């Protein structure tokens, strides 16, 4: 007889991934965090005096 | 003085169902009762003591 | 017969339930005020514009976590549920003293919230260390209610001491030697011995603080002749025992659970468990000096503390090969339980290592001070004071409680949990080697991405702390009722049933030499 | 300074700082291969359905795993306290500098020869000049000759604070009623940063410390210009 | 461990309420402090 | 030594009137061990079982014995191989003929 | 009993002893000899003593043990 | 006194749903506390 | 057969592929055929049927060896539900972003970094290994 | 000896083994430490 | 027929030649290290420093106008 793990686990596990993945890369990318990465390869340089 | 122990291990061993710290009889419920009414009163006083000190 | 049973109680078992719940309540007080550091340093700049109250927030995190959270559910939770059934007792030797025990921390705690309400609140570190905690830089109430409630906790913890050591020795069975107890029931007593021995300290020097902040001692004012060094010197003397009292039980419980779940009747090197054990809790009280590399002492005593506090690896090592090699072998069960001790052995083991990071004085002159120490005691004291307490709940919850969790969502609460730690605490090392100071409520615009991560981290254990709530409403909820238990004939605290009756032992044990 | 993402300890500016660095690199194999090897041996008990459950004989094996991490511990406290008494050792410094913490900025006393003194505050954040660092510049820098051996003495005139300059490899704590020594050598010139290092009450996070590493001569003129 | 089935089983559907109620006993009575912090 | 272990088993199952708490005592100890069990023990273990009138244990005593080995696939087709004659004169049918290993 | 000294002795004691062991043999080198300075409360000559030339000391060390007039 | 399971516990598990409010309330004022004592510390 | 909480003193039936014959039957309770078919037992096992064989093998057991030690989808609820409470702190941190936290320092423009790098390249940070060593002074680029 | 039906042993089965077996010893027939073997009688 | 397979010590076996595997790795990932991180870092100080003009550095900073002092 088939438990919750047989007829459930694999939506789950589907669902759980692809929910986890779409909601962490919109926190990191669109309402505006600022990380603050290293400016190596990034930034050009500009005068400040 | 004369050794009076018997009569307290007869009193403290009737089976009455009391607690040790109520057999003595009507005398410790007083003592009990004062003690308990000091001790919530006071705790009380101390919380009302502190929302006082809580603010300026 | 309520208020007599759980205010009046003179039995081991309601008594640790008593000290489980408060425990769990005071756990859920340090969460929030984790979270509250955490949403401070989650951004650069300002979140609460007072940095005083970052510095009370701060503060409060670690008394509560330490004296609320972990001692009452180890000791008073643990130790007087587990230790009586593990040597066969029918309550402890003090069974009304051991009430007072419990009853002094409710206070103890309502000491410590009234002083974060009055005045700005003691904003001192959990070390107040004098001047900062003196009448002049934290004049009015907050650091005296401080100082009162460790003076609660302390004696809340030195009459459980003096239980505990007479338990053990007296009430065992005649034919019992101290080598055919259990180690939970070791790591308690040594416990309780160092308890014993370093809390009179702490209350000597806060004393102290206490009449130099009310009664005109200079004990810690160079302007009496005193000096601010010798309270440091009486709060570590106490604070390295501490740390080493915060594990101990901990290391027990690991003990007991590895053993369980890889189907052993008897962990691995028992002796050298003991010898391990009273070597970690002799060597320390010769350390604590390490907590002061910076404060200018003389080399040879920098070249003592270093070489003293690095010996405390050997036994401590001893320990987690033996739990390798009880797992070596077994009939291994991926219960929750088992989950969270695995946890353990490896977080405890990287944290101890970042300690012998630090143990090296010149190494701790740059470190000092750092996020470098706050992630090395958030592996060894957070993580592994934490993972034994969730492995001990839910192995013995059913014991406690006669009801069984739900395994599936126990592994889930475990997989958050450890995903949530590690986010949280591993960036840290690189603020800390990177020169992040401790105890800022904002820092250098380099340290932001780490911060952030961290942060974020922080949110995932809060989830973890969520569910966890939900889980045991859920066993309650559901009522699933134990019928067996495996390997009880070594592991005694099971053979009474789920849960064991009010009374057990009242007939005791029988055994023969 | 810092930079953003760093994930060790900021390049050393003294000598001393820089055998700090290659005393961490040997730790850190040590740390990384223990907690391999534990992470390891934990996988391997783990993953197999072979068992042993009888009574296993301890004393042969707990040979080596007292005698293999006594090892260890030699190996890391031999170059350790070498580094410890090196630092230790008399340099003979052309120059002392006293700085005295307070609620919340540092006063530095150069009071060989004048009585120069000044206060050393944070540059408040909406007061920062364009490149500027948030909460690491000071209106008055620790202007210190280069390639010199300079002694620092630390105190406070009120609660505890601790002078701090990562790169240079230098945290000694400030303590009223006490004078704490250290030594100071700059292989180079430029600008090395750090911040107060002992929980000293709410500004605590905004009383940094800035040295300014210039030629004996500019050093000289602007000790003049001080005065 | 053996144990008897739930003498009082809780269905999915009773889950998602236990969890829900608890999740929103954490999550709102912070939510409102931390929403009012300017206002403070 | 391996032979001087060996009989000493050989001897435990062999014993005429050994008792059920004994087979159990003497199997539940020997898958302790850090071996499987040579043939010539499981064969004395199998006819002690017949002296039981216990023939669910001898299929258990099959099992076990496969669930030793672990992961090393050849060791229980080698030892049934080796315990024909006797499962063939007591008859005991294997767990796969009985369809005990689905 | 004699398990729990047993316990002591191969537990606290020996290992003491094999850490004092290995501190004193980090520290075993011969220190420089301080120049000689013929102080007159030092070298105490008031009668021969009753073996060799009469100016030596019992456990006489050449390397450390300056006689009256030196350094041998 | 009552012995076995739901009875030595100074709370009641009678009933799931009113064990849930108590839950509630009993985490979730620990949860809180902290928070209103920034409030208050921040609204003096 | 009925497991009951009064028995907890009792030797019990347990399946564990460490302790393969148990302490008790699975079954102690007999039927008449039952019966009859211990009886048969104590005769050659020869004359044994496959079906009698499987009925003795589930009185003295519950399970098999190969259903006891089966594997389990388990694994994937377990990882998936992690995924999804992970997936749902995010919403918390989305929540704290947008209604708890206000402007970052303007030290995060875009402008003020572009300025402070050039002056942290002039001051020469991290010049052996970590910042300016990466920067070529000689081609005015990253290297 | 026990004051009712079943008492609680405990078997040191060798002297110096720190782990200790423990069993519900019943009134009846002699019942055998799991370890050892060896034979316990109530005496009730 | 099959041959007779070994049946003894397999745990032991197994364990012995994993700990001897594990120490293997342990050198290789001890060589890799001295050559990627520790030998790396004292080839970096020793060639930035070996040529290294301070007062060149210090004009180069100074016509910058990194500095209060000069
Ligand atoms: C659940 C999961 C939750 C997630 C946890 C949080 C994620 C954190 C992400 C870190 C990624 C870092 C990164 O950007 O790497 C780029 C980085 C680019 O290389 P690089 O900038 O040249 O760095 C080399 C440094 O120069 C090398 O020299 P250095 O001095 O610059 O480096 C020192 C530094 C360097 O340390 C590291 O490289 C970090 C090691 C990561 C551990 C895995 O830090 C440490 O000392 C770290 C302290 C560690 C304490 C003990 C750790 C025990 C490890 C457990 C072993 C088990 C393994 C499985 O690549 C890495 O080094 C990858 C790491
Ligand atoms: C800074 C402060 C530090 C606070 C620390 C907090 C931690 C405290 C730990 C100790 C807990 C308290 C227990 C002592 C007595 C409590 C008094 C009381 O009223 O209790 C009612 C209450 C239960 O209510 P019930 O279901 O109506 O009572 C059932 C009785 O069987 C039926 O009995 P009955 O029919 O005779 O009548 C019961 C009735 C009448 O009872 C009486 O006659 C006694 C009245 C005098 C009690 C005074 C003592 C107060 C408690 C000490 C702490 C303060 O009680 C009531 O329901 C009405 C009174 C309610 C008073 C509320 C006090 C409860 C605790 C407060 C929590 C913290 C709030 C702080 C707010 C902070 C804001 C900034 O007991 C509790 O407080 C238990 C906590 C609530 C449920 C939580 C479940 C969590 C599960 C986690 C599992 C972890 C353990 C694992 C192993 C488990 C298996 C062994
Ligand atoms: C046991 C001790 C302990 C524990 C558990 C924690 C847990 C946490 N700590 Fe910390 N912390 C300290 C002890 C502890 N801490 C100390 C001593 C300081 C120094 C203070 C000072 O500088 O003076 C400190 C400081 C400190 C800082 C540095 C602040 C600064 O320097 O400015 C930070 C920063 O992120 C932090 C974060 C956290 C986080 C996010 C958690 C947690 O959120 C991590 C997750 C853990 C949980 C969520 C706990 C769950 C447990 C329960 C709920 C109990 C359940 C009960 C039962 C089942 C019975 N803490
Ligand atoms: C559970 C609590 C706990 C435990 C057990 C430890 C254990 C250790 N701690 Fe930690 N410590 C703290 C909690 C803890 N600590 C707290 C709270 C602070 C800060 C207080 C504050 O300032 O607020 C702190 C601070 C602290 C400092 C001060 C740093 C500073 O402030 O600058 C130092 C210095 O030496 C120290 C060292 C160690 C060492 C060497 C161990 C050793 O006991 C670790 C031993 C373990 C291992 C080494 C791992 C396992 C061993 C092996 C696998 C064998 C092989 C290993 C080798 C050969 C190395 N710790
Ligand atoms: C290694 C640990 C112990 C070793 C013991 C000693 C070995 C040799 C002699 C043994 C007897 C010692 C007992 C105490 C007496 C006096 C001196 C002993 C201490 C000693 O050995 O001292 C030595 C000198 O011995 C000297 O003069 C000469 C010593 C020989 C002559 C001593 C004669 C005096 C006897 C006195 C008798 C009194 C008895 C008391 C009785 C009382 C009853 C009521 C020290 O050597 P040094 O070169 O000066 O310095 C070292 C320089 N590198
Ligand atoms: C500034 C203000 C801060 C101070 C806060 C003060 C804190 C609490 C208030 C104290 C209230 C004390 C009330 C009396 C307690 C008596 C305890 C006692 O006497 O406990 C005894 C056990 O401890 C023993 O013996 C040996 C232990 C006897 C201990 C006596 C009480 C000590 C109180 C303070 C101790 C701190 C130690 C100072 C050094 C740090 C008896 O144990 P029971 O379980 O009762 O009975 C067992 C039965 O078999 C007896 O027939
Ligand atoms: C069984 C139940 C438990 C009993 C609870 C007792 C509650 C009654 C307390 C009375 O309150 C008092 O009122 C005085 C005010 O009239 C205060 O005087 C003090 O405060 C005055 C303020 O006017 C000052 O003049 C002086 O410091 C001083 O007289 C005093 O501090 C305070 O305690
Ligand atoms: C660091 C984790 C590694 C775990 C190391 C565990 C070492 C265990 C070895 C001791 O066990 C032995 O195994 C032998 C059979 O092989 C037995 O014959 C012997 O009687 C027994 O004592
Ligand atoms: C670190 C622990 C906390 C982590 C974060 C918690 C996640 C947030 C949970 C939701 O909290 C709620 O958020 C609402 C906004 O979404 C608030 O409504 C506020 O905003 C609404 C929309 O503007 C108004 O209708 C309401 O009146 C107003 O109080 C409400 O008070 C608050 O309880
Ligand atoms: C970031 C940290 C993440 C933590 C990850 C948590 C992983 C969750 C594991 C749950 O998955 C299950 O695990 C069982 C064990 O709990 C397995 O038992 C199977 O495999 C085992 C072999 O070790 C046997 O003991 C069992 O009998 C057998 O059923 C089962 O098949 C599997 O679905
Ligand atoms: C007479 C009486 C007898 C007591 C008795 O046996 O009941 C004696 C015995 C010992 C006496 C006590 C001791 O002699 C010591 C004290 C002597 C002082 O001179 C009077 C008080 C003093 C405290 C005495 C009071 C009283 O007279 C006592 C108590
Ligand atoms: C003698 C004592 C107890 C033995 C017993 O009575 O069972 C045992 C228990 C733990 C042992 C110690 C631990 O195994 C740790 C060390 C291991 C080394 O191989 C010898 C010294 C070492 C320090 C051991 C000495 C001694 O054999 C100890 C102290
Ligand atoms: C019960 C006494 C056993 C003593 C064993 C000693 C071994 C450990 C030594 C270090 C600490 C001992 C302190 C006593
Ligand atoms: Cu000054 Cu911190
Ligand atoms: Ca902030
Ligand atoms: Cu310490
Ligand atoms: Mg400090
Ligand atoms: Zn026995």
């Amino acid at each position: 007889a088939p438990d919750f793990h047989d007829k459930y686990g694999n939506a789950v596990l589907a669902s759980g991934a692809t929910f986890c993945v779409a909601v962490w890369v919109y926190m990191a990318t669109q309402i505006g965090i600022e990380w603050n990465p290293s400016p190596v390869g990034r930034v050009t340089p500009k005068e400040w005096r | 003085f004369e050794n009076r122990v018997a009569e307290k291990q007869k009193l403290f061993q009737e089976d009455n169902g009391l607690p040790v710290h109520l057999k003595g009889g009507a005398t410790d419920n007083i003592l009990y009762r004062v003690t308990m009414t000091l001790c919530l009163g006071g705790t009380l006083y101390s919380l009302y003591c502190l929302g006082w000190a809580s603010f300026p | 017969m309520f208020i007599n049973r759980w205010l009046f109680s003179t039995n081991h078992k309601d008594i640790g339930t008593l000290y489980l719940l408060f425990g769990a309540w005071a756990g859920m007080v340090g969460t929030a005020l984790s979270l509250l550091i955490r949403a401070e340093l989650g951004q650069p700049g300002t979140l609460l514009g007072d940095d005083q109250i970052y510095n009370v927030v701060v503060t409060a995190h670690a008394f509560v976590m330490i004296f609320f959270m972990v001692m009452p559910i180890m000791i008073g939770g643990f130790g007087n549920w587990l230790v009586p059934l593990m040597i066969g007792a029918p309550d402890m030797a003090f069974p009304r003293m051991n009430n007072m025990s419990f009853w002094l921390l409710p206070p103890s705690f309502l000491l410590l919230l009234a002083s974060s309400m009055v005045e700005a609140g003691a904003g001192t570190g959990w070390t107040v260390y004098p001047p900062l905690a003196g009448n002049l830089a934290h004049a009015g109430a907050s650091v005296d209610l401080t100082i009162f409630s460790l003076h609660l906790a302390g004696v809340s913890s030195i009459l459980g001491a003096i239980n505990f050591i007479t338990t053990i020795i007296n009430m065992k069975p005649p034919a019992m030697s101290q080598y055919q107890t259990p180690l939970f029931v070791w790591s308690v007593m040594i416990t309780a011995v160092l308890l014993l021995l370093s809390l009179p300290v702490l209350a000597a020097g806060i004393t102290m603080l206490l009449t130099d902040r009310n009664l005109n001692t200079t004990f810690f004012d160079p302007a009496g002749g005193g000096d601010p060094i010798l309270y440091q010197h009486l709060f570590w003397f106490f604070g390295h025992p501490e740390v080493y009292i915060l594990i101990l039980p901990g290391f027990g419980m690991i003990s007991h659970i590895v053993t369980y779940y890889s189907g052993k009747k008897e962990p691995f090197g028992y002796m050298g468990m003991v010898w391990a054990m009273m070597s970690i809790g002799f060597l320390g009280f010769i350390v604590w000096a390490h907590h002061m590399f910076t404060v200018g002492m003389d080399v040879d005593t920098r070249a003592y503390f270093t070489s003293a506090t690095m010996i405390i690896a050997i036994p401590t090592g001893v320990k987690v090969f033996s739990w390798l090699a009880t797992l070596h072998g077994g009939n291994i069960k991926w219960s929750p339980a088992m989950m969270w001790a695995l946890g353990f052995i490896f977080l405890f083991t990287v944290g101890g290592l970042t300690g012998i990071v630090l143990a090296n004085s010149s190494l701790d002159i740059v470190l000092h001070d750092t996020y470098y120490v706050v992630a090395h005691f958030h592996y060894v004291l957070s993580m592994g004071a934490v993972f034994a307490i969730m492995g001990g709940f839910v192995h013995w919850f059913p014991l406690f409680s006669g009801y069984t969790l739900n395994d599936t969502w126990a592994k889930i609460h475990f997989a958050i949990m450890f995903v949530g730690v590690n986010m949280t605490f591993f960036p840290q090392h690189f603020l800390g080697l990177s020169g992040m100071p401790r105890r800022y409520s904002d820092y250098p615009d380099a340290y932001t991405m780490w911060n952030t991560i961290s942060s974020m981290g922080s949110f995932i254990s809060l989830t973890a702390v969520m569910l966890m709530v939900f889980i045991i409403w859920e066993a309650f909820a559901s009522k699933r009722e134990v019928l067996t238990v495996d390997l009880t004939t070594t592991n005694l605290e099971w053979l009474n049933g789920c849960p064991p009756p009010y009374h057990t032992f009242e007939e005791p044990t029988y055994v023969n030499l | 300074m810092a930079y953003p993402m760093q994930l060790g300890f900021q390049d050393a500016t003294s000598p001393i700082m820089e055998e700090l660095l290659h005393f961490h690199d040997h730790t850190l194999m040590i740390v990384f291969l223990i907690s391999s090897l534990v992470l390891y041996i934990i996988s391997l008990m783990l993953t197999t359905k072979l068992t042993h459950t009888s009574t296993m004989d301890a004393q042969e094996v707990e040979t080596i795993w007292t005698i293999l991490p006594a090892i260890i511990l030699i190996l890391i406290a031999l170059p350790s306290l070498r580094i410890l008494y090196m630092m230790d050792e008399i340099n003979n410094p052309s120059l002392t500098v006293k700085t005295m913490g307070h609620q919340w900025y540092w006063s530095y006393e150069y009071t060989d020869y004048e009585d120069l003194s000044f206060d050393s505050y944070m540059i408040p954040t909406s007061e920062l000049k364009p490149g500027e660092l948030r909460l690491l510049e000071v209106d008055n820098r620790v202007v210190l000759p280069m390639e010199m051996t300079i002694r620092m003495l630390v105190s406070s005139e009120d609660v505890l604070h601790s002078w701090a300059v990562p790169s240079l490899g230098l945290k000694t704590d400030a303590i009223p009623g006490r004078l704490n020594q250290t030594t100071l050598m700059s292989s180079r010139p430029g600008l090395y940063y750090g911040q107060c290092s002992e929980i000293c009450g709410s500004n605590h996070s905004f009383m940094p410390i800035v040295l300014e590493l210039v030629p004996l001569k500019y050093f000289e003129k602007w000790s003049a210009s001080m005065l | 461990i053996t144990a008897k089935p739930a003498k009082t089983p809780t269905s999915p559907k009773e889950q998602a309420i236990g969890l829900s109620v608890t999740f929103l006993s954490f999550l709102l009575p912070a939510g409102w402090v931390l929403y009012h912090l300017d206002n403070y | 030594t391996d032979e001087e272990f060996d009989a000493r088993w050989v001897t435990y199952f062999n014993k005429p009137d050994i008792d059920a708490w004994e087979l159990r005592k003497g199997m539940n100890t020997l898958v302790g061990y850090d071996l499987v069990p040579e043939p010539k023990i499981i064969d004395a273990a199998l006819r002690a079982c017949r002296r039981l009138n216990d023939f669910a244990s001898a299929v258990r005593i099959l099992e076990v014995v496969k669930d030793k080995a672990g992961p090393h696939k050849e060791i229980y087709p080698y030892v049934i191989q080796e315990l024909r004659p006797t499962l063939n004169e007591l008859g005991i049918s294997t767990p796969e003929e009985l369809g005990l290993d689905k | 009993g004699a398990r729990t000294w047993r316990f002591l002795t191969f537990g606290l004691a020996l290992p003491s002893v094999a850490l004092c062991t290995l501190n004193s043999w980090l520290h075993s080198g011969h220190r420089e000899r301080p120049a000689f300075i013929p102080y007159h409360h030092l070298r105490i000559r008031t009668k021969p003593f009753s073996w060799g030339d009469g100016n030596h000391t019992f456990f006489h060390n050449p390397r450390v043990n300056p006689l009256p007039t030196g350094y041998e | 006194y009552e012995e076995g399971p739901g009875k030595n516990i100074p709370f009641s598990v009678e009933n799931k749903w009113r064990l849930l409010a108590m839950m509630t309330l009993f985490f979730g004022s620990g949860f809180a506390a902290p928070f209103f004592i920034v409030r208050h510390q921040l609204l003096k | 057969s009925v497991v009951k909480s009064e028995d907890y003193a009792l030797p019990s039936y347990v399946d564990r592929r460490d302790y393969p014959l148990p302490d008790v039957a699975h079954v102690k309770n007999l039927s008449a055929s039952q019966k009859a078919l211990k009886e048969k037992e104590k005769a050659s096992w020869s004359s044994l049927s496959i079906d009698e064989k499987v009925e003795l093998y589930r009185l003295k057991f519950k399970e098999s060896f190969a259903e006891m030690n089966r594997s389990t989808n388990e694994w994937k609820t377990v990882v998936g539900a992690a995924m999804f409470f992970i997936g749902f702190t995010a919403l918390l941190l989305i929540w704290e972003k947008h209604y708890v936290y206000g402007p970052i320092p303007h030290t995060f423009e875009e402008e003020w970094v572009a300025k402070q790098t050039k002056r942290m390249l002039d001051m020469k940070v991290a010049p052996i290994q970590g910042f300016s060593a990466k920067w070529d002074y000689d081609k005015n680029e990253w290297k | 000896p026990s004051i009712t039906n079943k008492r609680i042993v405990g078997c040191i089965c060798e002297e110096d083994n720190s782990t200790v077996i423990w069993f519900w010893l019943h009134k009846g027939e002699a019942q055998r430490c799991p370890s050892c073997g060896t034979h316990y009688k109530l005496v009730p | 027929a099959l041959a007779k397979p070994q049946m003894r010590g397999l745990l032991a076996r197994r364990l012995r030649f994993h700990i001897v595997g594990a120490f293997m790795v342990s050198l290789g990932f001890a060589t890799f290290y001295k050559f990627a991180v520790a030998e790396k870092r004292k080839k970096a100080y020793a060639d930035f420093y070996r040529n290294y003009d301070s007062m060149k550095d210090f004009e180069e900073m100074r016509k910058a106008g990194i500095f209060q002092s000069a």
